[PDB]
């Protein structure tokens, strides 16, 4: 069963690939506007 | 070289402005600690 | 066999063996100290 | 083999690479060459999975 | 554009003129009303001590770290 | 005090083997230049 | 000993001026390993004509 | 062209501040670390993991403030805001120390974009990247001591916090437990920065006075200024200087400009080596046969004696307050004093 | 010429005589762990394994040797402390002549590829210049290492074909080598369970050989092999020296922080037992459970076994020792011989006042003594005319139960402060210190020089990464000539 | 023995002090 | 050179010696499997530093016996 410490490390793994995916996302975005 | 065009959002324009904001907010704080009673 | 053609002389000049001297000497006095301690 | 910094003797040397070459479409001859490899890889693979759940 | 006339354009007066002492006052107003004091947990400057003891305060342990020091903060430690 | 034979001869290797080294290769490098 | 004695009477570390020194060396030492690096990689060759016993014209 | 190709060119191009691959490593994670030192040496408190004051919304000035250490207790954690400690409380969070670790953390990944970054603008204009290799002795630095050190003692509660007071404090703790300045590894250090020093003042002051273009006015016309100076000197003048008044000089300006940057990097190594070797507490602290001399013989004194009991004495009135989680209470009567001899 | 630094820059373009080089490496390797083992052999002592264990005496290799299943001697002692037995073949002694044969052969077949460096496979068929097929290469040594770690685990460690390991119980009183089942739970990563050590090594080799055969068939696509530069035997170098000093570092680690491969058997205490107060915890808790359920002081803390209280002494923490001080542990405080037992210190009411205990942190410690409510109620003075505690002024008595001295009180003071003076290091021990003449200074047990030695190695190996890196993506700017241009023939110029 | 080793290295670093100075490579 | 019986045996092992597979190929299965690894240190370090806690699981000397 899951553990207030499995959730925590969860939520943690998600926001942090959720801030890599997006800063990666503008970057892509703002290279492909002014191409 | 670098011919001028540049809108709103630029790299140079979010360079002076995350360090900007921050900074005048702690000035403000840092101000207002002085006329502490303690 | 026949010659490696691989093969290279070494070169070591003078001023550069006074460094290496002066290296040895040098560490060699700061460390006897704890050697014996 | 390369040698370089010979202003004053001092020899230098650099591994060297070969040429690069592109792949070229497959062989009948290297197609059941590679088939009989990947199943052996496979046959020996299925037994070893047999040996670490027998071995408990 | 460059750095050697950019304070000079009819675009910083306008807007930073009225948007400098908006966060500025906001800056000051965060600690003049004590919000600081909460946000990061700062003590009060006279809740340093309780009445009921005159330790200091240190926490013993990693996960029940959390209600440790909210007792501490009961009693106003 | 004490005097180890251990010291004695931590220094004596570590100032002889390095130095004999250097004068080795300088005295092989000059016979390179005739 | 006398670093230890000296700071226990006269507290040197809370003084600026030991510490304008301090700055000074920890950059001193920052500037030098920046300036050999940078002039160390910039450089390709070297040359003088040298004769018997002094050194040339044009270094180069 | 492909997507990536277009992203790969725009970051490259020519711009006042370069951006760049490893621009993506050292920005957020400089920011963030840099910003987390000043957010907290403004209001985050110390009360609850060492029993100080260390911002200045509590009362403090520029030299006295600090991020401090977290509890001994915490152990080696990570102090996550997610964590099994904070527990997604921002407010615990800051008052269990949690924030340094942050700073240290961000700004050890902040480094390493920092060397990337000089490998691929080195690259970019294809020169030989030896300031890059220059810039591994303040990560080994920092690595050995910041992350490596307390790493080995129990917790990160005895690594050293970021602030001007914590660090001279850092200072005195290590003379006090460690006799740091009796360690051959560190007196290497100290010859190495300060050989630095001496090669920076001798090369600046030889240069600037054997210019040429003292009269007639100057037939150099440039700079080129990637290429720092070196034309507008006369090697021979310098080196024939040197070679009588110390006897010794430099006649290949290469192996001088070499020199200079082989001195504090060895330099900054070689103490490196000697903290890291600090981290599991092996002490080069006595000299075993002057022990044994002393103890026979009472009137044996020595600066080294001397310097001895000065430690005993940092150790033992500084503890109870510097270790105030072991609850040190030393009765008056135990404490060591020079009129007690 | 050559610089002195740079007398293996021929090797580089040389397949045969690097094959030789490394051949003569492994030699010596050999050569040291055979010879190594002998000189420990001839000087050790198992007559006592429990008053003088084997890392008390500083033995280096006989340790990883006793791990994975040698226990036994030619001679016919044990380490275990049986006497009389015969381990066949392999014992200690055998494994160091096996080492020292197979150094003598490989140096011979280092002179051999030395000699017979050329030859066809070597040279690329289309122009006679040194060529390798790095990726290829790498598959089939994969394909090795694969097969080699699914066997270790599958035969070796599960006892199968093989001996076992070193399994324990938490305290250290007795542990053996013996045959342990995987474990492929979510308990299985926890290292303080043998059963995931299995499971991993079994699990991993399976993973080896798939990726040894997928690196078989596969090319390398075009972007990665013109990016990262390979064919260039000099970016295998870097990044083999990166995953090493990344290895040296969790093996430093995990010596320091124990596991159960590194077990305190073998290796003793490490500084976080002492600490925590690990033993001391045990030892309370068994006097206590023995008075609970009818003992008296002298029957209960006669229940405490001799192995116990020995490792509950900071003598032993590793965090303990010097730098330039040498020898074994044995020689930092005396050889023991016998436990004089627990000490129970009283003043003249006639409660009990117990000694507070030693940090590491701290060289030299006050001598208190605190009651159970925290407060100091006596001490042994740093002063010579001033006193509000003293052992004269609250007489000050010690007693001792179990050990050698049962039953035994002292009254008068400097007695009495002396068992003070020694009771700051925990439990009281009978040494003699005439048998190597010992100094009475600590030194650091084999955790402790393991883990120093290989972190500074793992540092100095990041500097060698970055290092060969650079030498691998900037080749063209060391050198002059870019390596996409075969030699330079006929000259066209352009003149006015 | 620990004295006579001290004076014997700083001997060897005098000696090699002169001939640095008076016994130097010709600069060409 | 010369001609061995082990040398040509070896032959077909090491006469591809540059070649590439054209693009960027079998990148994209390489990149999951690097990220899947990102993740997997960081449970086992987590596990180890018990910042992260899984039932059954006691990271201590205890259960060895
Ligand atoms: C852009 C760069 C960047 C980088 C490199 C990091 C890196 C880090 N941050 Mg972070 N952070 C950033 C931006 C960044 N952050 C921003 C902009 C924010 C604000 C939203 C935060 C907010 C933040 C907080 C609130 C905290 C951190 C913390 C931490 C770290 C602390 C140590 C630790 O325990 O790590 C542990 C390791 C990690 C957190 C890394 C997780 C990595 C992931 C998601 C890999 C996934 C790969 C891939 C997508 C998987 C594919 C699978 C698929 C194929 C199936 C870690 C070093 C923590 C800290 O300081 O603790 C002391 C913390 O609490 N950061
Ligand atoms: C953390 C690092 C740190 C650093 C970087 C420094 C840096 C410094 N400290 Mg220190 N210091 C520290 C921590 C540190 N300190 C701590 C923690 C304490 C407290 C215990 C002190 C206590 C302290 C004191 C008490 C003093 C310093 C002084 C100095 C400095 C003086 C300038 C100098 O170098 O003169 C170096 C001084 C010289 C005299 C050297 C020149 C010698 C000559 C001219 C010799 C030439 C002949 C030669 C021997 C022959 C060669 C022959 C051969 C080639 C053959 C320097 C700025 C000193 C200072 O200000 O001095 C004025 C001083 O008195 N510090
Ligand atoms: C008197 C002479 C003297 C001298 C010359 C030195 C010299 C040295 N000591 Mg020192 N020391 C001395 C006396 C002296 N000591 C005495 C008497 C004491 C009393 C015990 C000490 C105590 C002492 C300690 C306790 C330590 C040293 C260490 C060191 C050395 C490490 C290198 C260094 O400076 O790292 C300094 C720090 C760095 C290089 C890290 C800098 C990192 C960066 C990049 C910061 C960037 C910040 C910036 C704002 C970011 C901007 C970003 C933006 C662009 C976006 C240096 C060799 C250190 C050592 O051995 O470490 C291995 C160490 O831990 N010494
Ligand atoms: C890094 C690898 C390594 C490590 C960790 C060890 C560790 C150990 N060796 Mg060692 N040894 C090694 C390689 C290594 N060995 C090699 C390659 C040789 C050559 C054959 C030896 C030769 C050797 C001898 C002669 C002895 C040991 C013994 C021992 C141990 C027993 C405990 C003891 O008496 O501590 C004492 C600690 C040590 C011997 C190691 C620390 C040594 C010191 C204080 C200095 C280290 C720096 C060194 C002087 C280099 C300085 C360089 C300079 C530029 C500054 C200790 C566990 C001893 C033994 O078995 O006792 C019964 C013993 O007498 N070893
Ligand atoms: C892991 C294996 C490894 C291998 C195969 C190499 C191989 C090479 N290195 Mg490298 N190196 C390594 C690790 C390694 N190194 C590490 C860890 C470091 C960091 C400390 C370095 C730092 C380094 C530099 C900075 C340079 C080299 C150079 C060289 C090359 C030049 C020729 C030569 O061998 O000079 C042979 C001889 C020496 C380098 C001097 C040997 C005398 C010394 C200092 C040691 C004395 C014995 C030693 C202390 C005994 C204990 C060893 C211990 C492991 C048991 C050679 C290709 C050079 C190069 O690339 O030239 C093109 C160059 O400039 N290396
Ligand atoms: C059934 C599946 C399975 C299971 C149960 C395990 C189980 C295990 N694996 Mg795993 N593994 C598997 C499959 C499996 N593996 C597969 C298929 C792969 C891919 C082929 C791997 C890849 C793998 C790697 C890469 C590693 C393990 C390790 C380990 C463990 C080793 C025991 C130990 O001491 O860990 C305790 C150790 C850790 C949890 C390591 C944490 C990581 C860091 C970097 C710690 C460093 C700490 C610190 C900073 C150092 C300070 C030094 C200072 C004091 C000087 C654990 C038993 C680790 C290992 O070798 O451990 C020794 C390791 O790093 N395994
Ligand atoms: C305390 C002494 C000391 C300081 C302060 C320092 C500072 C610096 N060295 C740099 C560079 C260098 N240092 C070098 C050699 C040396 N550096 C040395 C000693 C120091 N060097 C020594 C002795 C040497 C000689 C070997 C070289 C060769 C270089 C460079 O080329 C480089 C440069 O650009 O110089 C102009 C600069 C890197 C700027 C950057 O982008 O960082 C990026 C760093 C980031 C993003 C994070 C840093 C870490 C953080 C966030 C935590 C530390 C604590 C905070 C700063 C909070 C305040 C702390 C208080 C104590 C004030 C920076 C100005
Ligand atoms: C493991 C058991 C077996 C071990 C057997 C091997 C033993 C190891 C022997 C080798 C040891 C390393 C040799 C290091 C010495 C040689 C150095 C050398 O040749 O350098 C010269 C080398 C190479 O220099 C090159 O030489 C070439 C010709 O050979 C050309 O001249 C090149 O132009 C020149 O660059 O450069 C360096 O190594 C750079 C660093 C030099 C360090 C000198 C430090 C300064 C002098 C000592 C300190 C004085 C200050 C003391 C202050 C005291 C105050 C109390
Ligand atoms: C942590 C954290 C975070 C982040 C944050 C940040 C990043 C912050 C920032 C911050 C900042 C970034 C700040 C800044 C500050 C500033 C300051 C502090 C200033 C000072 C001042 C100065 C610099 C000036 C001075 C002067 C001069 C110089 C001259 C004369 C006048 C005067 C005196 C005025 C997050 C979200 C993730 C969450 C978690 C946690
Ligand atoms: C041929 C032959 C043979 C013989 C063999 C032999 C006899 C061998 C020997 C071998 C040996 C017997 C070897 C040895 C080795 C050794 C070594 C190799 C060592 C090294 C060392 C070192 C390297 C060190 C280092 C160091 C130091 C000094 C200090 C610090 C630390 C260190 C560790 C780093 C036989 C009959 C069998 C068989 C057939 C053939
Ligand atoms: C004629 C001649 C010569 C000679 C030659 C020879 C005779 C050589 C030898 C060589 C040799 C002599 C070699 C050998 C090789 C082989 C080996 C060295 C092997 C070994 C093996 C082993 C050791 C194994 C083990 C194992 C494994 C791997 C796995 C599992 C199981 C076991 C553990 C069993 C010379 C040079 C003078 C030159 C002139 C001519
Ligand atoms: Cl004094
Ligand atoms: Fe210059």
């Amino acid at each position: 069963t899951i553990t207030p410490s499995l959730k925590g490390f969860f939520i943690g793994l998600l926001s942090g690939a959720v801030v890599l995916g997006l800063t990666f996302a503008v970057l892509i975005a703002i290279s492909q506007i002014d191409k | 070289q670098e011919p001028v065009s540049y809108p709103i959002f630029t790299v140079r324009w979010v360079a002076v402005h995350t360090l900007a904001v921050p900074t005048i907010f702690f000035l403000g704080a840092i101000a207002a600690m002085q006329f502490i009673q303690r | 066999m026949e010659p490696n053609p691989n093969r290279q002389p070494v070169e070591l000049n003078r001023t550069s063996l006074y460094l290496g001297l002066l290296l040895i000497l040098v560490l060699a006095l700061l460390f006897s100290s704890y050697f014996f301690n | 083999m390369r040698y370089t910094t010979d202003e004053g003797g001092r020899l230098n040397n650099f591994a060297i690479e070969p040429k690069v070459y592109q792949a070229q479409p497959w062989t009948p001859q290297q197609k059941v060459r590679a088939a009989l490899l990947v199943g052996g890889g496979l046959l020996l693979v299925a037994g070893l999975v047999a040996i670490a759940v027998g071995v408990s | 554009r460059p750095f050697s006339d950019i304070i000079t354009s009819v675009r910083y007066w306008v807007i930073h003129s009225i948007t400098i002492p908006a966060l500025f006052i906001a800056g000051w107003l965060f600690v003049s009303t004590g919000l600081a004091y909460d946000v990061f947990g700062t003590p009060r400057p006279d809740s340093y001590y309780a009445q009921e003891q005159r330790s200091i305060p240190l926490v013993t342990d990693r996960f029940e770290a959390k209600q440790q020091v909210e007792t501490f903060l009961e009693q106003l430690k | 005090m004490e005097v180890n034979q251990l010291g004695l001869i931590a220094t004596a290797l570590f100032v002889l083997v390095p130095s004999v080294f250097l004068i080795i290769l300088y005295v092989q490098t000059e016979s390179q230049q005739k | 000993n006398f670093m230890i004695v000296f700071q226990a009477e006269h507290n040197i570390l809370m003084h600026p001026f030991h510490q304008l020194g301090v700055a000074g060396v920890f950059g001193g030492a920052l500037f030098c390993a920046m300036h050999g690096s940078l002039v160390t990689s910039s450089l390709i060759r070297e040359t003088t004509e040298t004769e018997s016993a002094n050194y040339g014209y044009k270094f180069g | 062209r492909g997507w990536f190709d277009i992203l790969d060119d725009w970051l490259k191009r020519d711009r006042f501040v370069f951006v760049g691959w490893s621009g993506i490593l050292l920005f957020p994670c400089a920011y963030l670390a840099l910003g987390g030192w000043l957010t907290g040496t403004t209001f985050v408190t110390s009360w609850y993991t060492h029993g100080l004051a260390s911002s200045y919304l509590e009362g403090c000035n520029f030299l006295t403030v600090a991020v401090s250490t977290p509890a001994n207790s915490m152990g080696h954690s990570l102090l996550l805001l997610w964590g099994p400690e904070a527990q997604g409380d921002f407010t615990r969070w800051c008052q269990l120390g949690g924030l340094w670790t942050f700073i240290a953390l961000h700004g050890a990944f902040g480094l390493i974009g920092f060397m990337l970054r000089q490998f691929e603008i080195a690259r970019l204009v294809g020169v030989r990247p030896y300031n890059a290799i220059a810039f591994s002795a303040p990560i080994a630095v920092f690595v050995s001591v910041f992350l490596i050190y307390p790493l080995g003692q129990s917790s990160w509660f005895f690594a050293p916090s970021f602030g001007v007071a914590a660090i001279f404090r850092f200072l005195l703790f290590f003379q006090g437990f460690h006799n740091w300045t009796l360690n051959p590894f560190h007196m290497m250090g100290v010859a190495g920065v300060l050989g630095g020093a001496l090669l920076c003042a001798i090369h600046g002051a030889t240069v600037e006075n054997t210019l040429f273009q003292d009269g007639e006015g100057a037939s150099t016309f440039r700079a080129f200024n990637p290429t720092q100076a070196e034309e507008t000197y006369s090697m021979v003048t310098a080196n024939r200087f040197w070679s009588q008044i110390f006897g010794i000089a430099f006649s290949n300006k290469r192996w001088l400009h070499f020199f200079m940057l082989f001195v504090p990097v060895t330099g900054l190594w070689m103490s490196a080596i000697g903290v890291v070797g600090l981290a599991l507490n092996l002490r080069s602290y006595d000299f075993i046969s002057q022990e044994i001399r002393a103890a026979e013989d009472p009137e044996f004194e020595t600066f080294y004696t001397k310097n001895l009991l000065l430690n005993e004495g940092i150790r033992a009135w500084m503890a109870p307050q510097d270790q105030p989680h072991e609850n040190f209470v030393f009765p008056e009567e135990v404490l060591p004093r020079g009129n007690a001899l | 010429g050559l610089p002195w630094y740079r007398v293996h820059t021929v090797l580089i373009n040389d397949p045969g005589r690097l094959i030789a080089a490394h051949l003569m490496h492994t030699a010596l390797v050999a050569g040291w762990a055979g010879s190594m083992a002998l000189y420990e052999l001839a000087t050790f002592d198992p007559s006592d394994p429990v008053l003088n264990p084997m890392w008390r005496q500083g033995m280096f290799v006989l340790p990883f040797m006793a791990r994975l299943g040698v226990t036994g001697s030619w001679s016919g002692w044990s380490i275990t402390g049986e006497t009389g037995i015969d381990p066949g073949f392999w014992s200690f002694e055998g494994v160091a002549l096996a080492h020292i044969v197979l150094s003598g052969l490989l140096f011979l077949a280092a002179c051999w590829h030395w000699v017979y460096w050329d030859l066809e496979l070597f040279r690329d068929p289309r122009t006679g210049e040194p060529a390798l097929d790095l990726p290829k290469m790498f598959g089939i040594h994969l394909f090795l290492a694969g097969l080699l770690c699914f066997g270790f685990g599958a035969f070796h460690l599960t006892g199968l074909f093989g001996p076992g390991m070193w399994v324990s119980d938490p305290y250290g009183l007795t542990g053996s080598v013996q045959p342990v089942a995987p474990e492929w739970g979510p308990d299985g990563f926890n290292p303080y369970n043998p059963g995931g050590v299995v499971a991993h090594h079994i699990a991993a080799g399976i993973v080896g050989i798939i990726a040894g055969l997928f690196h078989i068939l596969v090319r390398p696509p075009q972007r990665l092999y013109k990016a990262l530069r390979m064919g260039n035997i000099e970016t295998v170098l870097s990044s083999s020296i990166a995953a090493v000093f990344f290895a040296a570092f969790v093996v430093a680690g995990t010596m320091w922080y124990g596991s159960a491969t590194t077990p305190i058997e073998l290796f003793g205490p490490t500084r976080y037992q002492w600490d925590s107060s690990y033993f001391q915890q045990e030892i309370n808790r068994r006097v206590q459970a023995s008075l609970a359920s009818g003992a008296t002081l002298e029957e209960a803390w006669s229940a405490i076994p001799e192995k116990l209280a020995f490792y509950d002494y900071i003598g032993n923490n590793p965090a303990k020792g010097g730098l330039f001080r040498t020898g074994p542990m044995n020689k930092g405080d005396g050889i023991a011989q016998a436990w004089k037992g627990h000490a129970v210190f009283r003043n003249k009411e006639g409660e009990e006042l117990f000694v507070r205990r030693m940090p590491a942190f701290f060289e030299s410690f006050p001598v208190i003594l605190t009651d159970k409510n925290g407060v100091v109620k006596a001490d042994i003075p740093f002063r010579r005319a001033e006193s509000k505690y003293s052992f004269e002024q609250q007489g000050v008595t010690v007693s001792f139960y179990g050990g050698e001295l049962n039953g035994q009180t002292f009254t008068d003071p400097p007695t009495v402060k002396s068992y003070a003076r020694k009771a700051i290091f925990g439990e009281i021990f009978e040494f003699d210190t005439e048998t190597l003449n010992s100094d009475g200074i600590f030194r650091t047990s084999p955790r402790g020089w393991f883990t120093f030695a290989h972190a500074v190695f793992a540092l100095l190996f990041f500097f060698g990464h970055i290092w060969h890196g650079a030498r691998t993506l900037f080749r063209d700017v060391f050198s002059g000539i870019d390596p996409e241009l075969s030699p330079e023939q006929v000259e066209w110029g352009f003149y006015q | 023995m620990e004295t006579i080793t001290y004076v014997f290295i700083f001997a060897c670093i005098i000696a090699l002090f002169f001939f640095a100075i008076f016994f130097r490579e010709p600069p060409r | 050179a010369r001609r061995t019986w082990l040398g040509d045996i070896l032959r077909p092992l090491n006469s591809e010696y540059g070649k590439v597979a054209p693009g960027w190929g079998t990148t994209p299965l390489m990149a999951v499997f690097m990220g899947l690894f990102l993740v997997f240190l960081l449970i086992i370090l987590e596990i180890y530093n018990s910042t992260l806690i899984l039932d059954g699981v006691n990271v201590s000397w205890k259960a060895l016996g």
